[PDB]
C-alpha cells in the first residue's frame, strides 16, 4: 500500500519515505564514504570513525546522549564496508521525534577534543584482536592487497605500527572532504512524508559540494603467502570479473549457483554441487570447497575458496580447477540451469522479509543508481539470460591473470605456477 | 540486486552503544564442521559464546 | 626449557639496523625451497623447540666427513693425534638435499621510517667456475664501496 | 678464493661466551652517512656504543 515515495532535492539528495502500521520505526542515512578513499599518508582514519559516535557534540554532551536514549529503550549502530557507510536508529512510535534530534547531530556538526580521542586508541587493539580470531578475516585482507595497487587494496583495520599516533587533524578533514549533500541518502521506513523533509533544512545549509573521489584502481598480480601456527590451511584462487549493473554481472551471478555456494538441508551430504561431488572422488579427508563473487562499482572479483588437511592440500586445489574447466569447452543442461534460477530467485526475496534487510536493499541502489526497481522488475533480469552466456563467462576466468593468498603450514601448498 | 551483500562473501563489520560487535557475512556455512574435527580455540582476551544479545520476553 | 627467553632478546637486538630485515625478504622472495630460511627463529616458534629435534639434528648433520680442524701455532703430530679420538663418532654422512631452484617473488613491508631501501637482483654464477671472476670484475668496475674517507 | 666473505655482502651472525654479538658485515664501508641527515634511530631499549669487547690495557 503505497509502496514508496522518492524525491530529490535541488542540491541532489534522496530521501524514501515508506508508510507502515506498526508500533516500531527505523530510520537511516547512507554516506559514500569509505576506507578506499584514504591515501598513503593518512592509512587508518575510517576505522577510528565509527568507534567515536558516541564522543562530544557542538549541541549536545556525551552524557546526555549516552543516557537520553536509554531511558526509552533505542540503540545507535555503525556498519562500513570498502565503499560505503551507514547511521541507523530505532525505537518505539512515539518516541522517534528526539532520536532524531540526536542522529543528525552526531553526522553534520562533531568536534574532537584533545583529551578524549587520545582515550580511544587503545580500542583499536582490542577490537582488532577479537575480530582475528575468526581464520578467514586475515586470509581475506591478504586477498585484496594481492590484487590491486592503490586504492581498493586498503583494509578495514588500522595498521598497527600506526595506532598511537591518529591525530584529531587528520580526522577534522577526512570528514570535510567526503561528507557531503550530493553524496547521501535519508530513508525512513515507517514515517510520514511531511515530516522527513521537515528534518533536511537543517541538514545540507552547510558543506553541500562534492569532494575527491579519484584513485581508478588498477590491477596488479602478486601473491602472498604466509606461513604460522594453524591446524588448517585455508586458500583462494581469483581472476577480474565483470562490474554491477551491467549485463555480463547476471551471467557470473548465474554461474556461481551452479558450482556451489552454501548448504540448505542440515546435516546432510550435499547432492546439489558440481565442485563438492567431484572432490569427494579420490579424496577421503575432511574438507570444504566454495565458490566466491563480489561486485563493486568499477571492477569485480571471481574464483575458488578450500579449507583442507595439511598433507592433502594440492589435490583439493588440482581437483576443483578441473571442474571449472570442463564447463568453458562445453558441458552443460537445461534442468541444472534451471534450477540455479529457482535458488536466486528464492533467495533474494527471502533476504528483504525481515525489517532491517528492507532498509539495506533499498538505501544501497538509491546512491549508485538513483532509483528504485520493485522486486517484480528484478526477477525479469534473472530469468532472461541466454544460456551460452554462462558458457561464455566461465571461459574468461580460464582465460586471466591470478591472485593466490594462502594462510597455513605451506609445505604442500603450491605456488600460483600449476 | 545492488547491495554487494547480496553477493556472498566479502565483509563488513559493525559497532554499537549496547550491542557486542560484530564481523561479517557467510564465507564459510554449515557442512564445514558438521563433518567433524573444529576445535574452535576459546578464551584469548574471550569473544562471546552465541554472543547473546536477542530475547523474546 | 631456559634458553627460550634468549631467542627473542638476540632478535631484538640483531633487528635495529634497517638492512638485516631487507636482507631475510630478499632470499624469500627469490627462491622456494633450500635458502629460502632465515638466519633466525619465526616469532610463533619460540617456545616450542624440544629437545628430541636437537637430538635429531646433531646426529644427522654433524657427521666425520663433513668437517675440517685447523691450527695455526702448533705443530702437525699433536693435532692428529688429539682428532684421532674424534673418529670414533659416525662414519658417513648424513642427508644433504634441496637444490634450491628459483623463482620471482616481490615482497613489500611498509613502516615508519624516513628512508626506503631497495634491492634489484638477477641469478648469475656459481662459486667454482670460470665466469664468476667476470661478475666479481663487473662488481669492482660497478662501484662497491668507497676508498678515501669522507671523499 | 671461496667464501662468502671475500665477496663482500650477505651477513653472517657471531656469538659468545665473553663478548657482545655481532651482525655480520655492515656494508662494504660506510658511504651512506657522508651527506647528512642519517640520524641512526634511537628509543628502542638501545644497544650501546664503540663496542668495548677488547682493549690493550
Amino acid at each position: 500500500p503505497q509502496d514508496l515515495e522518492f524525491t530529490r532535492l535541488p542540491n541532489g539528495l534522496v530521501i524514501a519515505s515508506l508508510e507502515n502500521y506498526a508500533p516500531a520505526s527505523r530510520i537511516g542515512l547512507f554516506i559514500k564514504a569509505g576506507s578506499r578513499y584514504e591515501d598513503s599518508n593518512n592509512l587508518g582514519t575510517s576505522h577510528l570513525l565509527r568507534l567515536a559516535s558516541s564522543l562530544t557534540t557542538k549541541g549536545a554532551s556525551s552524557f546526555k546522549i549516552t543516557r537520553g536514549i536509554e531511558a526509552v529503550g533505542g540503540k545507535l549502530s555503525v556498519t562500513s564496508t570498502r565503499e560505503s557507510m551507514a547511521y541507523t536508529v530505532e525505537c518505539l512510535r512515539d518516541d522517534i521525534e528526539i532520536l532524531m534530534e540526536f542522529l543528525l547531530n552526531v553526522t553534520a556538526a562533531p568536534e574532537f577534543r584533545r583529551w578524549e580521542v587520545a582515550a580511544l586508541q587503545s580500542q583499536l587493539r582490542i577490537d582488532k584482536a577479537v575480530a582475528f580470531q575468526n581464520p578467514q578475516a586475515q586470509v581475506l585482507e591478504n586477498l585484496h592487497a594481492a590484487a590491486y595497487r592503490n586504492a581498493l587494496a586498503n583494509s578495514l583495520y588500522c595498521p598497527d605500527y600506526r595506532i598511537g599516533k591518529v591525530t584529531p587533524d587528520q580526522l577534522h578533514y577526512y570528514v570535510q572532504n567526503h561528507f557531503t549533500s550530493a553524496r547521501m541518502a535519508l530513508i525512513g521506513l515507517g514515517v510520514s512524508h511531511p515530516v522527513l523533509k521537515q528534518v533536511a533544512e537543517r541538514f545540507l545549509n552547510m558543506r553541500g559540494g562534492l569532494g575527491l573521489s579519484g584513485a581508478k584502481a588498477k590491477y596488479r598480480g602478486g601473491e602472498i603467502r604466509d606461513q604460522n601456527g594453524d591446524s588448517l590451511v585455508h586458500a583462494a584462487l581469483v581472476a577480474e570479473s565483470a562490474a554491477t549493473g551491467s549485463a555480463e554481472a547476471n551471467a557470473f551471478s548465474v554461474l556461481q549457483h551452479v558450482l556451489g555456494a552454501g548448504p540448505h538441508v542440515k546435516r546432510g551430504s550435499n547432492a546439489t554441487s558440481s565442485l563438492y561431488q567431484a572432490v569427494a572422488k579420490g579424496v577421503h579427508q575432511p574438507f570444504d570447497v566454495s565458490a566466491f563473487n563480489a561486485s563493486y562499482s568499477d571492477s569485480g572479483l571471481f574464483g575458488i575458496y578450500t579449507i583442507s588437511q595439511a598433507a592433502s592440500a594440492g589435490d583439493v586445489i588440482k581437483s576443483a580447477y578441473d571442474q571449472v574447466k570442463a564447463i568453458a569447452q562445453g558441458n552443460l543442461s537445461n534442468t541444472d540451469v534451471q534450477a540455479a534460477k529457482n535458488k536466486l530467485k528464492a533467495g533474494y526475496l527471502m533476504s528483504v522479509e525481515s525489517s532491517e534487510g528492507f532498509l539495506d536493499e533499498v538505501g544501497s541502489q538509491a546512491l549508485v543508481a538513483g532509483s528504485y526497481m520493485q522486486p517484480s522488475t528484478v526477477l525479469q533480469q534473472i530469468d532472461s539470460v541466454a544460456d551460452a552466456d554462462v558458457i561464455n563467462a566461465a571461459k574468461k576466468f580460464v582465460s586471466g591473470r591470478k591472485s593466490m593468498a594462502a594462510s597455513g603450514n605451506l609445505g604442500h601448498t603450491p605456488f600460483v605456477d600449476e | 540486486m545492488l547491495s554487494v551483500a547480496s553477493r556472498s562473501g566479502p565483509f563488513a563489520p559493525v559497532l554499537s552503544a549496547t550491542s557486542r560487535g560484530v564481523a561479517g557475512a557467510l564465507r564459510p556455512l554449515v557442512q564445514a564442521a558438521l563433518p567433524a574435527t573444529s576445535e574452535s580455540p576459546v578464551l584469548d582476551a574471550k569473544r562471546s559464546f552465541l554472543c547473546r544479545e536477542s530475547l523474546s520476553g
